[PDB]
């Protein structure tokens, strides 16, 4: 209800003026979930890759957070193989920081930011995190391989 | 490398596991690091294997255990693992912490002491094990000499308290002292350190801090917690008034402080007594400098408990009385006016309290109402149906009037009941003077009538007695 | 009809505040012989936006929780007591949000809590 209130505005908003390097539409297969695409950020190994994502809106959403996943997998410390997002903004209070002043565009901007700046503090992938911590070029190499293997046409 | 140790542990202890433990002497660090990297259940299995194959009757296993203890201590904070593995490690260590002598646990205590003092402890979860260690030290009668384990515990805790803490890590510091068996001076130094830590704190941090300070105050250490909070917030509100010479935030704090102090005295029927005894100006009658706006606000949020109510409301009354007596003597005498600096009086204290009450102070108004009406009923004109006798009484009822006035101005859920109380005390008595009530009522109505279109029916029904009432009063 | 109708304001605890304060001290000046609008313009001591923008969306008058106007006919009425936010909200959306929140303490029929946008004290009376 307020779900649909947020949704009807965010639909047109993300269709017309989405964030930079981000797009999103009503998932043409689902029509209840949404299909997002984050274009590979510059100064990253994820360049030359259009990372698809599934976005689930819970029914109480301005109050709940969304639930995003990377459909196009990513070799990231904080994003696991499945595409989970261990981010505070997708979590509730004091655990996380979700509130309705944020929205789909804000969290997608946060994800695009994370893709350029991995979080060494909240790792889903502890070994990729240690690699990004100490051996930067190996991490960047494996990430660019992962990008050109899957994310490229 | 692990499955061999699994097979050694599968049947029996300290006959083959020890023998293999005397093969792989170093590299436990990297072993456990790849272990947590791949799967933490294997780390737990290794730990079980290690602690069964390294009994502490023999002293070689004690050092393997000390090394791996320091290993887990550093990695659990620094090496960001999964949560369940971390909980498991902590539980295992807290389990096997009992099988040690005095001095090994004393040096583990010194490890944690130096670490929290200087070591940037990344997560501080390791501290969960510390009070287990203090417990094992207190209970272990394997006497030391530097002396009993409980006394070395006293030494280590005195060291920690006299030492410096982290800003972030005071919560967990006091959370540890939560479950320890402590004595008077133990808990005293704990709260004194956490007390002096208040001056280096954000304000959103203070509420749960004071919550935990008090649930620990429950042991024996009641008086000093409140006395320190009082002096702290007293100086704070003075400093804020001098700034006026984040107000909303400051109010929001004070409220939740008082809420948690309420639950405390709700659970402790003695806490309020010492609170009272700390505060009562009538030790003989001379004004103490202990009281404050926040102090008073706490008292009035307290009076809605059923036991202390009348006690408090008598105390405040008599204290106001003394306030006005000393004040009228001051203004009556130049000589004393030359000597003493003016002190923030109880009345003005209350008024400023009312000003602050605007925000979210619902718990206070319920007692404020009663308080004002009590003053008026207590000292209303009754003699004609003199300054020493009349000024206090008149100022008292006048203060009740001001209170109820400035209250009724802003509070939208105690109207009708301020109102009907005035009407009730007015109508029936019909003998004793109520000119005070009436002038009050006049001021009330004058300032803000439109609210009384909502507070309607009490006056329609009040007119029903008008045929029985006396004439002059009806005219007014 | 020209007699004083019963009324109240919807809005902010700093905008609605001095409006009623003027009304309290000018209601006695209510001359029922004039028109009601004319009486108001002097009693409140203001001019209206006389259809000054009426029904033209500048995104000002919007819930910020449900992002909608006329949510079940409910109007964006509850606002922030803040110069910087002034974010208006409905009743139901603000209620349900401050329901789950941990800091959201409940008096008689009040919910306190932080404004969603600015994290400043905001009061909701049901
Ligand atoms: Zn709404
Ligand atoms: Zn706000």
């Amino acid at each position: 209800m307020q779900r649909a209130s947020r949704l009807k505005r965010e639909l047109h908003m993300l269709a017309t003026e989405p964030p930079p390097g981000i797009t999103c539409w009503q998932d043409k297969d689902q029509m209840d979930d949404l299909r997002a695409q984050i274009l590979g950020g510059a100064n990253t190994p994820y360049e030359k890759g259009v990372f698809k994502l599934e976005v689930i809106i819970p029914e109480r959403y301005p109050f709940e957070p969304p639930q995003i996943r990377f459909l196009t997998p990513i070799y990231h410390p904080n994003i696991d193989s499945a595409g989970r997002i261990c981010l505070d903004v997708l979590k509730l209070p004091p655990k996380g920081a979700w509130r309705p002043s944020l929205n789909i565009a804000t969290v997608l901007t946060s994800i695009q930011l994370l893709m350029s700046e991995p979080n060494p503090d909240d790792p889903l992938m502890a070994d990729i995190s240690s690699e990004f911590k100490y051996n930067k070029p190996a991490f960047l190499k494996n990430a660019r391989q992962w990008t050109e293997k899957h994310a490229r046409q | 490398m692990d499955q061999k140790i699994l097979s050694l542990a599968a049947e029996k202890t300290a006959d083959k596991l020890q023998e293999f433990l005397q093969t792989l002497r170093e590299g436990d660090l990297t072993n456990l690091l790849q272990n947590q990297a791949v799967k933490g259940k294997v780390a737990g299995a290794l730990l079980r294997a290690i602690f069964k194959g390294s009994p502490c009757s023999e002293e070689a296993g004690t050092l393997r255990r000390r090394k791996i203890y320091t290993c887990c201590i550093q990695l659990v904070e620094s090496g960001d693992l999964q949560k369940e593995i971390v909980s498991e490690i902590i539980g295992l260590l807290m389990l096997e912490a009992h099988h040690f002598p005095g001095p090994l646990l004393v040096e583990l205590a010194n490890e944690f002491i130096s670490a929290v003092r200087e070591g940037s402890l990344v997560n501080g979860k390791s501290l969960e094990l510390l009070p287990i260690i203090l417990t094992a030290l207190a209970t272990k009668k394997e006497n030391l000499a530097y002396l009993s384990g409980e006394e070395c515990k006293k030494q280590l805790i005195n060291t920690l308290c006299s030492g410096r803490w982290d800003q972030q890590y005071v919560i967990q510091l006091t959370s540890m002292f939560k479950d320890v068996p402590l004595t008077a001076e133990e808990v005293e130094f704990v709260v004194e350190k956490a007390l002096s830590m208040f001056s280096k704190m954000n304000l959103q941090e203070i509420p749960p801090l004071v919550y935990q300070l008090l649930v620990l105050s429950s042991k024996g250490s009641r008086k000093s917690v409140l006395e320190g909070i009082i002096a702290f917030f007293s100086a704070l509100d003075k400093q804020h008034n001098e700034e006026q010479s984040p107000s909303g935030e400051l109010r929001h704090v004070e409220g939740t402080i008082i809420l948690h102090i309420v639950f405390a005295i709700k659970l402790d029927y003695e806490l309020g007594r010492e609170l009272v005894k700390h505060l009562k100006v009538g030790q003989q009658g001379d004004s103490n400098n202990n009281l404050s706006p926040f102090s008073i606000a706490l008292l009035l949020s307290v009076t809605r408990i059923q036991r202390f109510q009348d006690q408090v409301l008598d105390l405040l009354k008599t204290s106001v009385v003394k306030s006005f007596k000393d004040l009228q003597l001051l203004q009556g005498s130049k000589f004393l006016q030359n000597l003493v600096p003016h002190r923030s009086y109880v009345s003005t204290m209350i008024l400023e309290v009312v000003k602050n009450s605007v925000h979210s102070w619902d718990h206070v108004t319920q007692g404020l109402v009663e308080l004002g009406f009590i003053l008026m009923d207590s000292y209303g004109p009754k003699k004609v149906l003199p300054s020493l006798s009349r000024m206090p009484n008149q100022h008292a009822c006048k203060l009740g009037a001001n209170i109820l006035l400035e209250t009724f101005k802003i509070h939208e859920m105690i109207r009708q009941e301020i109102l009907e109380q005035v009407l009730n005390r007015v109508v029936t008595r019909a003998s004793s003077p109520i000119s005070h009530f009436l002038d009050l009522l006049s001021n009330i109505v004058m300032y803000a009538p439109l609210v009384l279109q909502s507070c309607s029916s009490k006056v329609t029904e009040a007119f029903d007695y008008l045929s029985f009432l006396p004439l002059q009063t009806v005219q007014r | 009809p020209t007699m004083l109708p019963e009324c109240f304001f919807l809005g902010a605890d700093h905008v609605v505040k001095p409006l009623g304060i003027k009304l309290s001290r000018n209601i006695h000046l209510w001359d029922p012989e004039n028109s009601v609008l004319q009486n108001l313009k002097d009693v409140l001591e203001i001019d209206f936006p006389a259809r000054a923008i009426l029904e033209k969306s500048d995104f000002t008058m919007d819930c910020g929780i449900c992002y909608a106007y006329q949510l079940d006919g409910t109007i964006p009425d509850q606002v922030c007591d803040n110069s910087q936010c002034g974010q208006p909200f409905h009743q139901i959306c603000l209620y349900e949000w401050l329901r789950g929140l941990l800091t959201s303490r409940q008096s008689f029929n009040i919910i306190f809590g932080e404004c969603p946008y600015c994290s400043k004290p905001i009061t909701l009376k049901m």
